[PDB]
């Protein structure tokens, strides 16, 4: 199911 | 609007009452919000994305407003890192990528 | 183009004379591609997402077409469940978001 590709750098 | 992409697409959205900010996340399916109340009835949702999973509660028939613009949909609500605008949320608002 | 949200942002692109789909992601700072070979030394990333960290390679200066559009920059490869165009290429193509 994933589907929320939110992505932050550190 | 149009907004570039040098930084964060951060916007002020208001639900629920309250004023939160949010990321415009063309990679999300769903719109998720951290901890907050809602009105109706809602049932548990696990949803995924860059580090596995979490568990949110699912929230139907909810407004928003993001930055100005009102829309209805599903809102989950749980243990976000960011309060994420997906996509669910964004074609009603009328939003599209162009290049 | 002008890329409507209704389905999911998949574009083709063009890495290591590799066709692969990629999800044009407005609410990712970087690009992350699944495992693959790629030239250079790496330095390590720690990068967050909806559910946790993942550990990443980071490559630079990478060869790289997204959509048919040309770019050369910064590519991340580890264990991402999707392969993600973030807004460090999506600047290079000239993308926006409108409403």
């Amino acid at each position: 199911r994933p589907g929320n590709x939110l992505q932050s750098r550190p | 609007p149009q907004i570039t992409l040098w930084k964060r697409p951060l916007v002020t959205i208001k639900i629920g009452g309250q004023l939160k900010e949010a990321l415009l996340d063309t990679g999300a399916d769903d719109t998720v919000i951290e901890e907050m109340s809602l009105p109706g009835r809602w049932k548990p949702k696990m949803i995924g994305g860059i580090g596995g999973f979490i568990k949110v509660r699912q929230y139907d028939q909810i407004i928003i407003e993001i930055a100005g613009h009102k829309a209805i949909g599903t809102v989950l609500v749980g243990p976000t890192p960011v309060n994420i605008i997906g996509r669910n949320l964004l074609t009603q608002i009328g939003a599209t990528l162009n290049f």
